[PDB]
């Protein structure tokens, strides 16, 4: 998908089998995929982050297709969540498809540390973000079987990164010439 | 309503039952250039409601392909009544805009545009080393650019939708004024943008202030693909006044 | 050019040149 | 209080976050974390309205991450070379057109913004090699020839003799030179990016190279020839202060290429261009 | 004409083709044939400029000698007029000769920067100033059939040069010695 | 002194060191139209100094023989910059003007031109029943008409200087807007008329509201025939505005 | 407010232009754009009385152009040279009879003037060329010897004593020496030129000469003679302070020949002899 | 010499040697 | 930052850079 926009969007369908897991990314504002959005490239030039995250998903089905999903927050000292069950037990947002199309949840900082790396380090691991069917993708006849969803991120009042450091998302191997 | 908008510019007025509220670029609405700001000494012409109306550019049709559309300001309205002879007529320009970008479709369809204004979107050429983006390239009028189609050359700029044709991620795009249209919800975006520039006034010829980038992040589908499904894109200028009359400037 | 501040904590922001450019950073706000 | 303001200062605690309040549960047909993209804003749902929040007393402060701090620290933009071959009249001077486009490090942070407005500070690292043992006395001279004033084409040309232009003289063993430069600009900001030409025609120039002429920085070894070859090179420093920055942008996503332009190359594994690393698939952490 | 007086002087004379062009040049404070004015060498002792140019002419034909001419500025963005009616869509002063045989046209600062470069640079060449016969050049019998006209620069009250820098309308290629 | 003018209108001035005072046409200065005579409700398009400046018409060449020669307004202003661009993407415009005729000579030269405005200057064809000069005709643009040249056609109009080409005498244009220039006493003559119809605003496009007659009554005559003597006109509009804003219009 | 001046001084503002104002059509007798440029006067006319102005603040500031400014950078105006290469007692010391003729850059911005008045900075910029390896510890001596004061005629001679004499002295890895100088003139200001002659006969000299007598700078390496042959070249700058000048004339227009003369050369194409460029013609710009 | 000013913006004009010829550029007007 | 004391004995505490980290030793208790 790389160098496509379909990169960007993730596919949703009829399941045959329930509380099927849509996805799962680190909450850790400057790992991948996280690291190239804006807030990930800016993270990326300091040494430390707090605060709470807000990720965002906008469903682009027709307007007659419903759902109902499950975003999940993992806090950490403890794996990724294998279902659902698993999942909710932790900090979540039940999504309810309808006229309006995004929906929010709040990845809350919940850190021993004031502060964590912003470089994928062990100790400051903050934890896993999930999405799960609650229900279904449901459709009437005569409409696409498939819709994508997007996905945002950005930070809320809380946010904070400290102490400035060159970003290791871009390079220069060779001479910028004229 | 908060669904409904009604947008009136001299004597154009536009609608849609269907709106995602609008943006103001910045938050800056546009306005004429004060004493305090201005360079240029002689009096500034401003043709009012005769400039500041809405011209309605070429439509585009959208496929289940479509790569993405683009336009540059003020050249995609080099050839608008007053507004386009008063540019080429005068050494300098001034203007802000509002965008409206139409698409409608049907209940039973989907698909996603990302609609965005870019200040200085300055193109880039890929792997031709020094050489940049010809002017004929960045100035095709109302007709814009359809990305993925245009058959290449060495002064043809990058046709890469997700390097924002400029070696940036198409992911960021909405840092800048931006709306989305989703047919789901909405069948048209509205932008207003104030003038943008790191001068009071510029020349209209060879320098494009803003550009519309509209690129399909979810692809058009649905059941009845044979009706077609086109982008149509309806810009007016505001607050437009032009200095340093002459004769009119031809291009090429 | 000496900003010289009162409270007792007296400030003494200091310019030792005559041109705005070559002052250190600004403050902030 | 300009001294309370003082203490703010040394502490850093001029910019100060929010804090977090209690919050409770509650049962609502208001559904802040329900909104819609396509208005091209962003919700503003806070973690106070998803979950039940404690309440916490923030300590954090913004300051370093002011524009100022962001574009305030001394990256290098050039590294000047004069090698002494095999001919001290034509190795010992040479020149330089001035830009911020040739080390992608400060690049890339001023291109996060359209425009930009700064005074400049610059300082300069000579560091001489001794290629056959000593290094004698070596002076150096620095000037900033403005367009339109005359370049040397010879290390004794007139243009040295610097009757207007600013020439730094440095000796080696004394510190490092530095001087500060007002905004230069013509226009009431820098582009650090520019849709436009210098012209209407197939053969105009396109870009920043239009309207960000610098003018040339011209060095020469002060010094006559000595029996000892030296290699000076002098690295070129630069730091915004009184820093203002409008219309924020993408990060450059892939390397640059080349100056005053946004070209860049792919290969045929366009990951490898990109500092986005593949995923297994799409819930493999 | 250099190293004469003549270099200074610009020939009138009875016309047989209507509107012809008497002369042009670029407006740029130190271009050339400005360069060498005392605005144009002060000028180039900086390397930015700004303000309104005042350009005088002085016709020096006999007190019997008629002629209207038009003095006209084309602001940048598009080439050289080519014709009376293209050039008098600009700035322009029609000066008709009479007991005062001097006339200025004023060539306003019309830029879209507050400033330019004094050295010969594209994106801030300032226009043209040019000379085109209004009517005509009339004279009684038994008079002289051509005329000199003199032609004067300066800078207005907004007038300004920024940034010193070393000339180069002066040169030293070798020792001043005693 | 009172022998000496500078007329100033946008980016132009105008100079005469040897003027016969000047004329308000009417004793009206132009002036904008008013909400209590206006009709049509449209907001108008004031260009102001982009269009209210000198535009010189082609020169004329006056010899022994001429017999005058005529201009109408706006039509002669068709192909002027933004004054001629408006006049055409609009169905309504409204102006006021400022004539500035030029002749200079010798003092040992002599001759009289009758510089006069007409208002509805509606000319006649001679010995041709009840057909009408054609439109062609009378929009002959800059150029003008030269009298007693044109090779007669049946819908040309008549070519009488003495019978003011419409069936009236000559030796009474003096009851329009008028002056001479009298090569001993003057080289210039400038009359300052305002707009003068029955309607507030009208179609610049099929009505000529002013017509401009330069007619030689004393024949140009001197001692050195060979120095040609030309005679320029020079036109500045003076509160133009437009309404009724559309395409530009197309004639022929 | 010697406090609100100060804020002009560092933001540059002392000397503000004025702005311009609207202006409107007009049809008068009176005619501004008409004069006689055989009064010597320049027509005041403005762009106000020529076109319609819009209303514009003006923000520049002649500060920079004032004569202050102008004469007010430090330009090289002589390189002395001391060669050691067969004979350290003759070669370790030298003369200069003192004088702004020789280098052309500075020369000519002074005169543009008439008469000038102003106090001197010298700067001094030493280096030492190791030309057989090493350069050793060099310690200089520069002595202002005033017209009439003893002139010293080998290394050890009594003059070098400087019991009254002003002399700097300049160890190697120090510094670059600089000192000041007070208007030196037995006159009110200095003649930048002189149509006089010092007495009415042939053979009577003619210009500044006649006038301009600044005395001699004489310097020596003090150091003793060692193993290693150096050449020290000290580069000699000067810059005007607290200055005044009077009436103003036009800038020099060919290459200087010779010092406190206006004598030059011409070739057979006298065009190449001034900046003029040749036109084509009248209407090629 | 020490020029001081009040206003607080106190201004430093200091002269370090005893003679004119010793100080820095002239002001202007 | 200079906090000027009085009593004449004025102590002059100053702290030359912007930043807390930059002064020296802390006074004790
Ligand atoms: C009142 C006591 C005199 C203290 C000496 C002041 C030392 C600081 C000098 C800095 C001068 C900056 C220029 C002013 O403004
Ligand atoms: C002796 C070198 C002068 C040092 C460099 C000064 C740089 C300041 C100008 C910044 C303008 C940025 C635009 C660009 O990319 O060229
Ligand atoms: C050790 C050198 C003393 C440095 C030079 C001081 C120059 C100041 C005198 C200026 C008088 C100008 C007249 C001239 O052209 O000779
Ligand atoms: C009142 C506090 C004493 C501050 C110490 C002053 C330091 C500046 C010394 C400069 C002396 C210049 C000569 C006088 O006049
Ligand atoms: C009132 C006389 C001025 C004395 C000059 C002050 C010299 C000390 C400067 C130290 C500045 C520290 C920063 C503040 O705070």
């Amino acid at each position: 998908n790389i160098g496509n926009v379909s990169m960007y969007t993730v596919t949703l369908s009829p399941q045959t089998k329930l509380a099927e897991e849509i996805f799962a990314i680190k909450v850790d504002i400057a790992s991948h995929p996280l690291a190239t959005t804006l807030i990930g490239e800016i993270a990326s030039y300091f040494t430390h982050w707090t605060g709470s995250l807000r990720f965002s998903f906008m469903f682009c089905g027709t307007a007659n297709t419903t759902l109902k999903v499950l975003l999940a927050y993992t806090p950490p000292g403890i794996g990724k969540p294998r279902s659902r069950k698993e999942a909710m037990l932790g900090t979540h947002v039940v999504w309810d498809v309808g006229l309006q199309s995004t929906v929010s949840l709040v990845v809350p900082w919940i850190s021993a540390s004031q502060y964590r790396f912003t470089t994928p380090d062990t100790y400051s691991s903050a934890g896993y973000i999930t999405c799960w069917y609650q229900t279904n993708f449901v459709v009437p006849p005569n409409t696409p079987n498939t819709a994508e969803m997007l996905c945002f991120v950005s930070g809320c009042k809380d946010f904070c990164l400290r102490m400035a450091r060159d970003t290791d998302l871009h390079k220069q191997t060779g001479p910028i010439t004229q | 309503s908060d669904r409904i908008i009604q947008i009136t510019r001299g004597d154009s007025t536009i609608t849609s039952q269907d709106v995602a509220n609008a943006v103001v670029g910045y938050g800056v609405w546009p306005h004429y250039l004060t004493p305090q700001d201005a360079t240029a000494i002689d009096k500034p012409t401003q043709p009012d409601t005769s400039s500041n109306r809405f011209y309605t550019l070429d439509s585009k049709m959208w496929n289940s392909t479509s790569k993405g559309w683009w336009w540059k300001l003020p050249d995609a309205l080099k050839d608008m009544g007053i507004f386009g002879e008063n540019m080429f007529y005068h050494f300098l320009g001034r203007s802000g805009y509002t965008v409206h970008v139409q698409c409608n479709a049907s209940k039973f369809h989907q698909g996603t545009l990302l609609v965005v204004m870019i200040p200085e979107h300055q193109l880039a050429t890929v792997n031709k080393g020094n050489v940049n983006a010809g002017y004929k390239y960045t100035h095709p009028g109302e007709a814009g650019r359809e990305v993925g189609t245009q058959v290449e050359n060495e002064k043809q700029p990058s046709d890469d939708n997700w390097l924002n044709f400029d070696g940036t991620l198409l992911g960021n795009l909405l840092i800048f004024p931006h709306q989305f249209i989703n047919l789901r919800s909405n069948n048209s975006a509205t932008l207003i943008v104030p003038y943008v520039n790191a001068v009071p006034m510029d020349s209209m010829v060879r320098h494009n202030n803003w550009s519309l980038v509209i690129i399909p992040v979810c692809q058009l589908q649905s059941n009845n693909i044979s009706n077609i499904v086109p982008i149509t894109v309806s810009i007016s200028p505001m607050c437009a006044e032009f200095s340093g009359a002459r004769a009119k400037t031809v291009v090429q | 050019g000496a900003q010289v501040s009162r409270q007792s904590l007296n400030y003494f922001n200091i310019n030792y040149f005559k041109d705005a450019a070559s002052s250190g950073a600004s403050r902030l706000d | 209080n300009p001294v309370e303001r003082y203490v703010d200062e040394v502490l850093n605690e001029v910019l100060v976050v929010p804090n977090i309040n209690q919050s409770h549960p509650t049962t609502s047909n208001a559904a802040p974390v329900l909104d819609a993209a396509e208005t091209g804003h962003t919700n503003k749902i806070q973690p106070e309205d998803t979950i039940e929040t404690r309440y916490v007393q923030s300590s954090q402060t913004l300051d370093e991450m002011s524009v100022e701090s962001f574009l305030g620290r001394s990256g290098c933009i050039h590294e000047s070379v004069l090698d002494i071959v095999d001919n001290y009249n034509d190795q010992s001077f040479t020149k330089w057109n001035i830009n911020l486009q040739e080390m992608a490090q400060i690049r890339r942070k001023f291109e996060m913004f359209t425009y930009a407005r700064f005074d400049s500070e610059i300082t300069m690292v000579p560091s001489v090699a001794a290629k056959d043992g000593h290094i004698g006395h070596i002076v150096m001279q620095y000037m900033y020839v403005p367009p339109g004033a005359p370049i040397p084409t010879t290390r004794d040309d007139y243009a040295w003799q610097s009757g207007t232009n600013a020439s730094v003289f440095w000796q080696h063993g004394q510190p490092f030179p530095r001087f500060s430069l007002p905004f230069l600009s013509i226009a009431s900001a820098y582009y650090m990016f520019y849709d436009g030409y210098d012209g209407d025609t197939y053969k105009s120039r396109y870009g920043t190279v239009v309207t960000n002429d610098m003018g040339t920085l011209c060095s020469r070894i002060v010094t006559s020839e000595q029996l000892h070859k030296v290699k000076v090179v002098t690295r070129i420093y630069h730091k915004a202060k009184h820093t203002k920055a409008w219309c924020p942008r993408p990060p450059r996503a892939v390397q640059y290429s080349h100056t005053h332009t946004t070209n860049y190359k792919l290969s045929s594994e366009v990951h490898n261009d990109v500092a986005i690393r593949p995923r297994t698939n799409l819930t493999t952490v």
